[PDB]
RNA sequence: GGAGGUCAACAUCAAGAACUGUGGGCCUUUGCCUAUAGAACUUAUAACGAACAUGGUUCUUGCCUUUUACCAGAAC
């Protein structure tokens, strides 16, 4: 429900948005391709 | 009802019975109306009279050039003209849009949860594989190049 | 002059009958200047050929076209968006055709059905039954609530539009008829099939008034015009002209070494359209016969050579605009290009050939 | 000339009349009863002279109306003396037989000759040999 | 249907054989004629079944008819006496 | 590809409602019933 | 084998037109409309750390066939 | 003349809350305004029927070997 799942506040989605970037910037293109329609984050902090 | 029936009785059946295009013979329908399209472009082409027992030879190649499309071998015909070629390169090129477009129609309708037949789901399968392995041959080849 | 030194010299029975005649008279007849084309914009949006069109005949807002998709569309003129779109047919609809009586949308297709879409609703509403194979062709006639259709099955139906009864049939040809023109005067329905011949037909008696024979091959394309009672007729190089209520030949088109002519058209100042199968598309003057524009269609981006090619073709009421659908499922519009005067863009210089002996 | 607006009145009024008497007549020959509420609405002389008057019968709504008709296969002759004329003016093109790998319906035995890098490659393994004499020195 | 044409003409032949040896004996069994299969089915003796007339035109034709149909009426009467 | 003047515009979708008419119906009398 | 033909003609409809009709009525020829309407740091690490008109060669068709092959 | 009919024919019955006729004026007949005579039956928690069935076409579903025969909502 939309209470349990992770609840979009604009410092948490900054944060997961931000660490994907960086691990999809650590693997070249042509080894593998990972992106952001296929993946999940989700952030434990003092609003979730 | 029994109007009908009792007016087959005294008077038989018309004979001027014709069949209404439905799902079971529509893929026989597209076959005859395209050899027709075919034949018709074709034979406008030539400057000659064809005399007609030709008409029935030159469309083989339509049938070849489309079982070579579905298996993606190239159809070269060494000895062929270049505008009927074009007219046949034409025609099966629309024939396999169709073809493509009424697989990922009847795909669609199998992942949503429609009705469907036995031997709708294994001409989908089979339709599937040919562009599955299409796509893989042209991603060998591009990696190739 | 020079014509009565060949008819006091060689003596013709009938002057009109000497071929330097009727040669010297054509150098001295000298045709009208008509205004060169341009492309003006490109719609897609179709799944597959673009096999007809239709303009609205009262307001001039919408053009529908029929497909290859065996879906109809509803553009805006103007503009060029796509209003609406309109699925029943199984096959391809061959030919489309809007009444301007009634606000009723006949359409034809190649699974051997007619309907009758109303416009108020968007919905079917008659249905037609009767055709052996797949209908080609829709007229509307233009005060007598009919339908003319027909197809592979060699002959006319012409619906009755009320009860839906194929109330008189024209058997007459040997072949396919590739087109229908609806006529209000005694020629009344005028056609023309594969086997070479155009025939105008009294729908009353339900014979032929005249045959006309005098294309070689299958007849694809006609067009009625709209301030003449006169016929065009292509084939597969030779666009003529005729009279009807007579059936006189009344003009040759210098139309050679143009392959397949799919379409034709004709605007209301005399200006004669002939698109063709080698995406070739030619302008011509109607009373003299002169080929006055030669354009070709660049086709799209990842297409092939074979995929150019007009398929259909209308004008807008109004005239100034012409909307042709090519075989690359792509929709083209042109235009007049207004700037162009008389002496900057002039023509094809009007030099009619005594070989061919056709002029 | 375009038709004067009289003619295509004449037309469509005599063109009309025709086409009601076909339609009433296509409906008054069903056999449903609820056609006739669609439809919208003799002497005649034989010999120099006789002056009949033909009547119509009241016929039993139990036995078929129609009694001649039933359903029959007809060939007609096409009869004419109109001769019309066909009024027309005055190596490239060989199409080759047509001999095909799957289907074979006559079953012929035809000819058996009839029937039937890029840069980045090499410098890919350039680099890895370079690689591995690296990483053993 | 190769092997029913076959048997078809053998068929014919002993047909032919028993109206023979009849014929000598002095009776003349007539030949039968194959049954209809449907009520419209066509006997191909008793008319030209589609005639056209080839639409006269401006010679005439008389006496040509009348030497034809002498040949015709000779040729049938050599083959009734003779036997082709 | 066509050049400057020439525009293209790629179309798969309704601006105009499916219910909403081509040719829209006539109404005489106003009606307030 | 040979019942197995190309049409290469079609039944004329002038060849059904001298028959003579029966007259069964049909579902479908019942009245119906019968009205006609008118108009009017530890990021370090890491070694890599900072419409073509063919249907088969589209992206709609690659993104399906991405989709359903897995 | 009067009562009655499990008698017939022909009009009429769903619409600016809504009918027809007549006179006068304006436009050029249709239509508008104005003065007048009549309106049976049906209708406002809306319709002749304090009752209530089936058929066609196109959508959306349900049973799921295919078509009839079907499940049950919508529009015409």
């Amino acid at each position: 429900p939309k209470d349990s799942r992770m609840r979009l506040i604009r410092q948490d989605v900054n944060l997961g948005r931000a660490v994907f970037w960086e691990i999809q910037s650590r693997v070249p293109t042509s080894l593998t391709s990972i992106k952001w329609e296929n993946a999940f984050v989700s952030v434990y902090s003092k609003n979730n | 009802y029994i109007g009908n029936l009792i007016t087959r009785q005294f008077e038989g059946r018309s004979n001027e019975i014709v069949k209404t295009t439905t799902k079971q013979r529509l893929d026989a329908y597209y076959d005859l109306e395209l050899r027709n399209s075919v034949m018709d472009d074709i034979l406008e082409m030539m400057p000659e009279s064809i005399r007609q027992k030709k008409a029935r030879t030159i469309l083989q190649h339509l049938s070849e050039a489309w079982r070579c499309w579905k298996a993606n071998i190239p159809w070269d015909v060494p000895g062929m003209p270049a505008p009927i070629k074009k007219i046949i390169e034409r025609y099966i090129k629309s024939k396999a849009d169709a073809w493509v477009s009424a697989a990922h129609y009847n795909r669609e309708r199998i992942k949503r949860g429609a009705h469907v037949e036995k031997t709708m789901v294994k001409k989908n399968l089979g339709r599937l594989t040919r562009l599955w392995i299409k796509n893989e041959q042209e991603r060998q080849r591009q990696i190739q190049k | 002059h020079a014509s009565a030194f060949v008819n006091k010299i060689f003596q013709p029975e009938v002057a009109e009958e000497l071929i330097v005649n009727r040669y010297e008279k054509l150098l001295s007849q000298r045709p009208e200047w008509h205004a060169p084309w341009k492309l003006s914009r490109v719609i897609n949006g179709h799944l597959g050929w673009v096999r007809c069109v239709a303009i609205d005949p009262v307001d001039n807002e919408w053009f529908i076209t029929g497909s290859n998709d065996t879906t109809m569309k509803v553009w805006d003129l103007a503009t060029g968006k796509l209003k609406t779109t309109l699925a029943g047919h199984v096959m391809t609809v061959r030919d489309v055709a809007v009444s301007d009586r009634h606000p009723y949308l006949f359409s034809v297709s190649e699974d051997k059905t007619v309907k009758c879409w109303d416009l108020e609703k968007n919905q079917i509403i008659r249905d037609y039954y009767g055709h052996l194979s797949g209908v080609r062709t829709v007229s509307i006639h233009p005060t007598l609530d009919l339908i003319a259709t027909a197809g592979r099955d060699s002959v006319i139906k012409l619906w009755d539009m009320r009860t839906r009864i194929p109330v008189i049939t024209l058997v007459g040809h040997k072949g396919p008829i590739n087109q229908v023109q609806c006529t209000p005067v005694d020629p009344q329905v005028v056609s023309s099939s594969t086997d070479a011949t155009v025939r105008l037909w009294d729908v009353v008696a339900g014979k032929t008034m005249k045959v006309l024979t005098h294309h070689k091959r299958s007849v694809r394309a006609t067009a009625l015009h709209p301030k003449e009672f006169s016929v065009a007729s292509a084939c597969t190089d030779d666009i003529r002209s005729w009279g009807l209520a007579e059936g006189s030949l009344l003009t040759n088109f210098e139309s050679e070494k143009t392959g397949i002519i799919n379409t034709l058209s004709i605007n209301q100042d005399d200006v004669l359209f002939a698109g063709g199968d080698n995406g070739v598309l030619s302008f011509y003057d109607y009373k003299s016969g002169h080929k006055y524009q030669s354009l070709a269609t660049r086709e799209m981006v990842g297409s092939l050579e074979g995929e150019r090619s007009v398929l259909c073709s209308t004008f807008d009421k109004t005239g100034l605009r012409l909307i042709t659908g090519e075989a690359d499922k792509s929709i083209k519009i042109w235009k007049q290009d207004e700037t162009a005067t008389k002496e900057s863009e002039p023509g094809l210089a009007w030099n009619p050939n005594l070989s061919a002996k056709r002029f | 000339p375009l038709p004067t607006k009289a003619e295509i009145q004449e037309c469509t009024a005599r063109t009309k009349s025709y086409i009601q008497r076909l339609v009433n007549a296509k409906l008054a020959n069903s056999n449903n009863r609820a056609s006739s509420r669609y439809v919208t609405e003799a002497n005649l002389l034989l010999n120099n002279s006789h002056h009949i008057e033909v009547v119509s019968k009241q016929m039993d709504p139990l036995l078929p109306r129609f009694v001649g008709k039933k359903a029959r296969k007809v060939v007609a002759p096409t009869e004419n003396d109109e001769v019309v004329p066909v009024l027309h003016m005055d190596n490239e093109w060989k199409i080759p037989a047509a001999v095909s790998n799957w289907k074979n319906p006559n079953g012929y035995t035809v000819a058996l000759e009839r029937r039937v890098i890029n840069d980045g490659f090499m410098k890919l393994s350039e680099a890895l040999e370079n690689a591995d004499k690296k990483a053993r020195q | 249907k190769i092997r029913e044409r076959m048997l078809e003409e053998s068929k014919r032949i002993a047909e032919l054989q028993k109206r023979r040896e009849l014929k000598q004996a002095g009776i003349n069994v007539a030949i039968k004629k194959p049954k209809k299969k449907y009520g419209t089915d066509i006997d191909y003796n008793e008319d030209i079944v589609y005639e056209q007339a080839p639409m006269p035109g401006i010679y005439d034709t008389s006496t040509e008819d009348r030497q034809i149909k002498k040949k015709f009426e000779q040729f049938e009467r050599k083959v009734n006496r003779k036997g082709l | 590809p066509y050049g400057k003047e020439v525009e293209v515009l790629m179309e798969t979708k309704n601006t105009q409602s499916p219910q909403t008419p081509l040719v829209e119906p006539v109404t005489e009398r106003t009606k307030l019933q | 084998t040979t019942s197995h033909r190309p049409q290469l003609e079609a039944r004329s409809g002038a060849k059904a037109a001298a028959y003579t009709p029966t007259g069964i009525e049909h579902a479908r020829l019942l009245p119906g409309h019968t009205t006609l309407k008118y108009r009017k740091s530890w990021r370090k690490g890491t070694a890599f750390g900072r419409y073509i008109n063919d249907m088969t060669k589209s992206e709609y068709h690659q993104e399906f066939l991405h989709k359903h092959v897995r």
